[PDB]
């Protein structure tokens, strides 16, 4: 998708040259959710809304996996998931396209 | 509303133990659970219901969610629930219809 790749794009926009930290985490886990936020409500809102899930991670390398059971009114609500890993940071995303 | 959830999910995952294979399914279960008891109160809303299930590992996290909404009409409710070795976040969202 093209929002799914410019939320991607958004991602290491945020998170380029960095690694996971846990002091820096806070704000910048609140910078990371408000700019996918401000990501999906820019152009591209027509009468939607955004319900987003943010999980960062430090590299272990052990068995882990998402999932996510719902019940969603069908025409209007959509997801996508999204993952991403470098030197230090894992990083996934999800991202629920619901009408307003 | 979400007492009556809480106590489901200490009744139903209550001092167990992780399996990795059956995580998912136990989240089905869940959110079929939650399910229940979203329809024991059948609110006329859209509804949405998700579970978050995790290894107690040794990393620090925070978590919470938001939106953009008819701030009056929508809203969150949830439940968080830890053990010796999991931790589980239920979370329901109410939009008006």
């Amino acid at each position: 998708h093209k929002v799914q790749a410019v939320l991607k794009q958004v991602l290491k926009e945020r998170i380029e040259k960095q690694k996971y930290d846990p002091v820096k985490g806070a704000q910048i886990s609140k910078q990371l959710a408000d700019d996918l936020r401000e990501k999906v409500k820019a152009l591209g809102y027509d009468r939607y809304k955004l319900v987003i899930q943010v999980t960062v991670g430090q590299k272990q390398g052990q068995a882990m996996r998402i999932i996510s059971r719902c019940l969603w009114d069908q025409t209007n609500d959509n997801f996508a998931s999204e993952y991403y890993e470098n030197e230090s940071m894992y990083c996934v995303c999800q991202v629920y396209g619901l009408y307003y | 509303v979400d007492t009556m959830v809480r106590e489901s999910i200490v009744a139903a995952i209550g001092d167990n133990q992780f399996a990795h294979n059956k995580i998912d399914s136990w989240s089905n279960n869940i959110v079929e659970g939650c399910l229940k008891r979203l329809a024991a109160m059948n609110k006329p809303f859209k509804y949405i219901v998700t579970t978050n299930l995790t290894q107690k590992a040794g990393a620090g996290l925070h978590a919470a969610s938001c939106a953009r909404w008819n701030e009056k009409t929508d809203g969150k409710l949830t439940v968080q629930w830890e053990n010796n070795t999991m931790i589980v976040l239920v979370s329901v969202y109410w939009l008006a219809v």
